[PDB]
């Protein structure tokens, strides 16, 4: 089981490195913007965990979703995660953009982010506190260490 | 790898000259006349060569190939290979082959002249006293002896100011 | 005064227990002010208080490995903690929860079944709702 | 052999650089083919028997591989596949007789033939 | 043992870039209120090493292109600049001994433009092609002022050779005879760097990335060496070399301190600052370089 | 405070003193206790030359100590 | 050849890098231009006075400092000249 | 986000449009179909940096239609709030500018202290952000017992702090050689373009409701 | 009471004027930014660990969405709907039945954790304190199945914790 093991060992290696930063690309349209700010605040911070706020698109990493998604706003919300690369994740904050919520019942605007981009970690809220938004972090970051990519690609 | 490094220089010094001669884009003009100017920088040093070939790469390759590269953004497009550069740039190597092919197997090449071909180690100094790098101080002696020149050279500068932004409008 | 610093930080890490102790808790995450010992509970977890750092600082725990047999050694949750313990932590209350932890009700479960959602044990959710206008049944007896 | 936005054999056509036989084929493009499936599959009486899609043109293939190129901006077991043969079977019904329009070749040609230069 | 010299110059450039990267990150951090990145093992070297490979081994930005060619020929020239551009500078036994070395410098920092240049033409539509045109333009606009002061700052040692220089600076240290002229060159390395007060508001992001952090390192190894340090004794290098490295990890610690603490320029603003403010002040002090050794009966022994 | 930035800068600083503290090693080790002798001019280059020619070990650190003057 | 052969080890160093980062993973303004001749024409007179240090050991040195202060002097009269008369104004 | 369709001469302008309307959500049609009291969170989110503010102006608006006058504790702790609530709407204001324009440090300097902010609504109301709790009729769930000591300490650490913030930026000189040219307004213009408050006060005439 | 600022000279003291010219050409001022940074680069992080260390709170806090019951007794909600009339996105939806006993009762009362806003009104609407929102705040879920929140759901969300929510209102119920 030499192979299987080294194998094993290697996506260990590539899902620790991914799990590793995480730098996003901070979206940001309404008052979940302010607590993603706020987030980046010296309470709660982002950088103790590789986690560096850039709005480079090309080389972001995850997305986080917040604020309310609009169907104005929307057909550039996908022209930009088109041009983002395949190692990716959707993180949909805040009870506006996670299933509409309280604009629900309301022209031109998205039900929410289901309908426009693939979702992986719903944090709810309204704002979703920086606690519970670094937990949904934490918990995405858990998804990465759960992933046997490599080990699917060996026994395919 | 081995006596003829100059001549080997120099082949792929006509090489570059070729490749931008086939009319290419003009960024891969640039590119091709930027390689052709470092290994002539390399030829340049290997006949020693202290100062000049590394006073040219600032110029043309670090002042000129820019304002090369800053006109063919600004004003070209290319907004949409060929058989002509294609079948030149095989001509060119063809006639670098056949040029090589007459000095190797044969004793010399003679367009209108008389090229005595082998190495060109020769000529070369038999190890003179020369402490202070014959090329330093002859750079050093245009502004000993240089008078006229640099007056000259200074003023056609000036005059190259004046010119540019006169026909980039003036004032 | 440089000396006097080595000297007295020198101390917290040979009080800690020594140094394999001190391993495992620096390559955990992070802490490094151990000494108080205020109290441990169920999933074996450690709480500890010092009143010399500031505000935010006070209260901190250090989890076990297998509270639930999760291999928990690395990869720590929120809500491994107890509910009386989740009182004192986030400092709503200024009490230790051990003066008066329980309630005299039974029907409070033992285990805190902690963050399930990724698992083969997690929620769904479904309509608890009796018959809604129900249905006609054919005559199943053989009629002709 | 259908063709759309991940086909095999027309990326297998651009992605290149190869010899030249000439042999029938016809392609058809996939939606209209699942539309054709999900007819069947939400109306029964159309169960038991079997299908075939056929595509409208079934022309020349070497025609056919110049159309992509000429669209496409540039002058073994797969390969065999699309060398040997695509016939017709007239006798098992497919788009005309279960109630659907296939759409030809050329305006999902051009729908599908992005990414080339500029 | 030539090629073991070799790669144990340019095996640490890749030691020395991530770790300077979580250098500034951290301290950042603490010119902010932060900690981190610190959580992720011990103290974050670890994170430097997984997130470099994760970005080593994240998906190619595939062109939605074109010219292949040029996309691999521009950052392969940002690299091999970053690899060839710490060779001749001494500490104080130099890989590659010449006659001259800071034309060389000036020579690689043009080469740098070409790399942007390439870049620039081989990237985008119209507005990636503008922006990288004027960052061509603000990169070119000091490979007149540092050239000028470093022309009267070697003026006053003579040789290019930079090994006199780091015989002449044993005395005293060449900041006192040269304070603005060096403080002008050292906001003209500010503005080499790219870096804040500046802008850039893509791919291969690694190769640029390398490119940039080892030309920051160049340009602070090159300031130690040119404008201050201590004697070199012989038969004991290493004492000489801890000096080095101290004061050039205070002056790249200083740089980070000083990038910290303001917002940028107006382009305008910029370059009116640039002409109007660096052009003439330059000017005056290169030629009181000039007429002051002439005039102190010390022109230097550039043999 | 700043203890923890302190051990990266030092492995950093490790890392910018690591390639000149194995380069003077390596020519200390390449020249038998011995500076290399820099090569300016076309005189020393000489000098240097009748030196490597002196030796006939066809190197020039040597350095043929005054036991063949007669 | 010693730095012919470090230049060489460099390249190959960066291409293997390339490689392994790709094949293993699977209109203007005219006012833009004056910045480049004006350069170019200060660097061409930079040109012009670099290799002055190895002039300052001469029997002549009232001539080589009045020409040198004449040339920089006449690099402040053309940077005067398209100071005053709008070439680089905004 | 807006859209900006500039059109320029370069490094300059000709004109330009903003885009506004990227984020409409709808709320003018949600209240005509909701109640007061179910409405009210919309008039505490519509502007989300001022977030008692708002609240403050539909209970007055209330009030003010339904002539029933609110008690005086409650119209201090009004004031409180509001001055509390102005506070973090400036500093947001001053910050965000900063970042926007470079300077990044004192925005964290900043949000410090906007972090005691969020601190104090949550001991207040609980919520981090949308503290609604503001019924027409007065302030609804009182301020508990250990509140107002905790104000004043934060009245003069963070008047040492604003002290500092005017010692680092604010005679900067890189500052305001970034910006002093632009935004000059006339009166005439700030009363014609419907201008009102900071604009007013910055340009001119007296002004202040 | 106005305090107008920015009418102000350089006055044209020499010492003045030549101060003035200092910190033109010499950058007083930005070395005296640099110092203020730097003061509080050698302060402490005002930071906290966070699977280790929680941020402070108040007991007012609304999160979970926890029903309650009775001490030693029944389902506190008594399906009376008006946390669906005080609901802003109407994520409270009931439907009631009685049973056989006597006293009415449920069939299914459902939350959209999409909808909910976090309010406060169906703490404030609930006349036996059934709904009480929650101390904690960890949801965080990888699907979106699992935010409707089914009556079970709520009683065993409400059973996991409760004297936690029997703290905070016991500390809280006189404010309010
Ligand atoms: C590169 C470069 O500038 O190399 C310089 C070096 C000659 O040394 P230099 O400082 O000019 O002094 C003469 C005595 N070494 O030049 C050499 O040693 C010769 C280098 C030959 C190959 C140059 C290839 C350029 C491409
Ligand atoms: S979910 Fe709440 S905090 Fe977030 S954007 Fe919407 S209203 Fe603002
Ligand atoms: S807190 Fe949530 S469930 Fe309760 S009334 Fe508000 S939106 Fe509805
Ligand atoms: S207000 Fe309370 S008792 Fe009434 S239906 Fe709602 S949860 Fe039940």
């Amino acid at each position: 089981s030499r192979g299987e093991y080294v194998v094993a060992k290697l996506d260990d290696l590539i899902n620790w490195a991914r799990r590793s930063s995480l730098w996003p690309m901070t979206f940001g349209l309404a008052c979940c913007a302010v607590e993603m700010m706020h987030m980046a605040a010296p309470r709660y911070d982002m950088d103790r965990f590789g986690v560096v706020f850039r709005a480079s698109p090309r080389q972001s990493d995850v997305m986080i979703v917040a604020g309310t998604l609009t169907n104005k706003m929307a057909p550039a919300l996908r022209k930009v995660y088109d041009q983002m690369p395949e190692p990716r994740y959707v993180v949909s904050m805040g009870s506006c953009a996670n299933g509409g919520g309280y604009y629900h019942y309301s022209y031109s605007v998205v039900r929410g982010c289901d309908r426009i981009v693939p979702v992986d970690i719903y944090v709810p809220g309204c704002p979703p506190t920086a606690e519970a938004l670094l937990y949904g972090i934490l918990q995405l970051q858990k998804k990465i260490k759960r992933e046997k990519r490599l080990r699917i690609w060996y026994r395919r | 790898m081995m006596t003829y490094i100059v001549f080997i220089l120099s082949i792929i010094f006509v090489m570059g000259f070729v490749g931008f001669s086939s009319k290419p884009s003009p960024i891969y003009g640039g590119l091709g006349l930027i390689v052709s100017g470092g290994v002539g920088c390399g030829i340049v040093l290997n006949f020693g060569g202290s100062f000049l070939g590394l006073m040219v790469f600032l110029i043309y390759l670090g002042g000129m190939m820019v304002v090369f590269g800053y006109t063919t953004a600004m004003a070209t497009e290319q907004y949409p290979s060929n058989k002509v550069v294609l079948g030149t740039f095989i001509t060119g190597l063809l006639m670098e082959f056949l040029m090589v092919y007459y000095v190797l197997k044969d004793k010399e090449v003679e367009i209108v002249f008389k090229f005595n071909g082998m190495g060109d180690w020769v000529i070369y100094d038999t190890g003179d006293s020369g402490f202070f790098s014959e090329e330093a101080m002859g750079i050093a002696a245009l502004y000993s002896y240089g008078t006229w020149l640099v007056i000259v050279t200074g003023w056609s500068l000036l005059i190259g100011v004046v010119v540019i932004m006169e026909i980039t409008r003036g004032n | 005064e440089l000396l006097q610093v080595l000297k007295r930080g020198l101390q917290q890490v040979s009080g800690h227990g020594g140094l394999r102790g001190y391993l495992r808790v620096l390559f955990r995450a992070n802490d490094v002010r151990v000494g108080t010992l205020v109290g441990e509970d169920k999933y074996g977890n450690k709480y500890y208080e010092d009143n010399k750092q500031f505000f935010g600082r006070h209260r901190w725990v250090i989890y076990t490995t297998e509270m639930n047999g999760k291999n928990t050694f690395w990869d720590v949750d929120g809500s491994m903690v107890p509910p009386e313990w989740h009182r004192w932590l986030h400092c709503m209350t200024d009490d230790p929860p051990t003066v008066k932890p329980p309630t005299a009700r039974k029907f409070i479960w033992t285990n805190h079944k902690f963050n399930l959602s990724g698992t083969p044990q997690q929620y769904v959710p479904y309509s608890t709702t009796r018959k809604k206008i129900q249905e006609w049944v054919p005559p199943s007896t053989p009629y002709k | 052999d259908i063709f759309g936005r991940e086909d095999r054999f027309l990326n297998y056509f651009a992605n290149i650089r190869s010899l030249g036989k000439k042999t029938v084929k016809q392609p058809v493009y996939i939606v209209d083919v699942t539309k054709g499936i999900i007819n069947a599959i939400k109306d029964p009486d159309a169960r038991g028997k079997t299908f075939a899609f056929v595509g409208p043109n079934r022309y020349l293939l070497f025609d056919l591989v110049q159309y992509v190129f000429a669209v496409a901006h540039r002058p073994r077991d797969k390969v065999e596949r699309i060398h040997t043969t695509d016939r017709t079977l007239p006798h098992l019904p497919g788009l005309e007789d279960l109630g659907v329009q296939a759409t030809p070749l050329e305006l999902k040609a051009i729908e599908v033939l992005r990414r080339h230069r500029t | 043992m030539f090629m073991i010299n070799v790669l144990t110059l340019i095996i640490p450039i890749l030691l020395a870039v991530a770790f300077l990267t979580l250098v500034e990150r951290k301290v950042l951090g603490y010119m902010q209120f932060r900690k981190g990145p610190n959580v992720v093992g011990p103290y974050g070297l670890l994170q430097p090493i997984a997130d470099a490979i994760k970005l080593f081994i994240k998906e190619p930005l595939r062109p939605a292109t074109s010219s292949i060619s040029m996309f691999i020929l521009a950052p392969i020239l940002a690299l091999t600049l970053a690899l060839t551009m710490w060779i001749p500078l001494p500490m104080p036994y130099p890989l590659i001994n010449m006659n001259l070395g800071v034309l060389f410098m000036l020579a690689m920092s043009s080469l740098a433009v070409y790399s942007i240049l390439w870049s620039g033409w081989a990237s985008n539509s119209k507005y990636a092609l503008i922006g990288a045109l004027r960052a061509v333009a603000q990169t070119i606009s000091y490979e007149v002022t540092l050239a000028i002061i470093l022309l009267s700052v070697l003026l006053m040692n003579g040789s290019f050779t930079l090994s006199t220089l780091i015989i002449t600076q044993e005395q005293v240290w060449l900041i006192f005879p040269a304070w603005p002229l060096a403080m002008m060159w050292f906001i003209s390395t500010l503005a080499e760097t790219n870096r804040a007060p500046f802008d850039l508001t893509a791919g291969p992001f690694a190769l640029f990335f390398m490119a940039e952090y080892a030309n920051i390192i160049m340009m602070n190894i090159f300031t130690t060496t040119l404008f201050l340090g201590a004697f070199h004794n012989p038969y004991m290098p290493e004492l000489y070399t801890i000096n080095f490295t101290i004061k050039s990890l205070l002056l790249s610690i200083t740089f980070l301190w000083i990038r910290a603490s303001y917002p940028r320029f107006r382009y305008d603003q910029l370059m009116h600052l640039l002409w109007k403010n660096f052009l003439p002040l330059t000017l005056a002090l290169c030629m009181w370089h000039v007429s002051l050794p002439i005039l102190l009966s010390s022109i230097p022994p550039q043999t | 405070m700043w203890f923890e930035v302190l051990p990266g800068i030092a492995v950093m600083g490790v890392c910018l003193f690591i390639p000149g503290m194995a380069t003077a090693r390596i020519h200390r080790f390449s020249n038998g206790g011995r500076e290399k002798r820099v090569a300016h001019y076309s005189y020393q280059w000489y000098l240097m030359e009748r030196d490597r020619r002196v030796s006939g070990v066809n190197r020039y650190y040597v350095s043929k100590g005054l036991e063949n003057i007669d | 050849m010693n730095l012919m052969i470090t230049l060489l080890t460099n390249f190959t160093l960066a291409t293997l890098l390339v490689t392994i980062a790709f094949w293993l993973p699977q209109p203007f303004s005219m006012k833009f231009f004056l910045v480049a001749i004006t350069f170019l024409l200060f660097d061409l007179e930079i040109a012009l006075l670099l290799p002055l240090p190895w002039a300052s050991q001469t029997t002549n040195l009232n001539t080589m400092l009045t020409m040198a202060l004449l040339l920089i002097f006449l690099l402040a009269v053309s940077l005067a000249y398209e100071w005053t008369q709008k070439g680089l104004e905004w | 986000v807006l859209r900006l369709v500039m059109e320029l001469s370069g490094e300059m302008v000709r004109k330009c449009d903003p885009h506004i309307g990227l984020l409409h959500r709808g709320t003018e049609k949600l209240i005509e179909y909701k109640t007061y009291l179910q409405a009210l969170p919309y008039f505490d989110r519509l502007d989300y940096v001022s977030m008692m503010c708002n609240e403050q102006a539909y209970s007055l608006a209330v009030e003010k239609l339904l002539n029933i006058q609110p008690p005086p504790r409650a119209q201090w702790i009004r004031v409180l709030f509001g001055e509390i609530t102005r506070l973090l709407n400036h500093i947001m204001a001053v910050t965000t500018h900063a970042l926007d324009i470079g300077a990044m440090t004192p925005f964290f300097w900043m949000f410090e202290e906007r972090e005691k902010m969020f601190e104090f609504y949550e001991r207040v109301s609980g919520a981090r952000m949308h503290a609604a709790y503001v019924r027409p009729g007065g302030v609804h769930q009182d301020l508990p017992l250990g509140l107002m000591d905790d104000i004043y300490e934060f009245s003069k650490n963070f008047s040492l702090r604003i002290d500092e913030l005017e010692e680092m930026l604010t005679n900067n000189r890189i500052w305001r050689n970034r910006t002093v040219d632009i935004g000059v307004v006339t009166a005439e213009d700030a009363l014609n373009y419907g201008f009102s408050g900071v604009m007013l006060r910055g340009s001119g005439i007296q002004w202040d409701l | 009471t106005y305090k107008y600022v920015n009418l102000r000279e350089p006055s044209m003291d020499m010492k003045s004027v030549t101060d003035r010219a200092a910190q033109t050409l010499l950058w007083t001022e930005l070395i005296r930014g640099l110092g203020m940074t730097l003061s509080y680069l050698f302060r402490e992080p005002a930071t906290i660990n966070y699977p280790f260390e929680k941020g402070p709170l108040s007991p007012r806090f609304r999160g979970e969405h926890a029903l309650r019951r009775y001490p030693s007794g029944e389902e506190r909600c008594i399906a009376c709907k008006l946390c669906e009339a005080v609901c802003p996105a109407q994520a409270i939806t009931i439907e009631a039945e009685p049973r056989a006993d006597g006293s009415r009762r449920t069939t299914r009362y459902d939350i959209d954790m999409t909808k909910c806003i976090y309010c406060g009104f169906c703490q404030e609407a609930c006349p036996v304190d059934a709904i009480v929102e929650g101390p904690n705040f960890e949801f965080s879920t990888e699907t979106h199945e699992e935010l409707l929140y089914n009556k079970e759901k709520l009683l065993n969300n409400g059973d996991k914790w409760e004297a936690e929510i029997a703290a905070n209102i016991q500390a809280d119920y006189l404010y309010r």
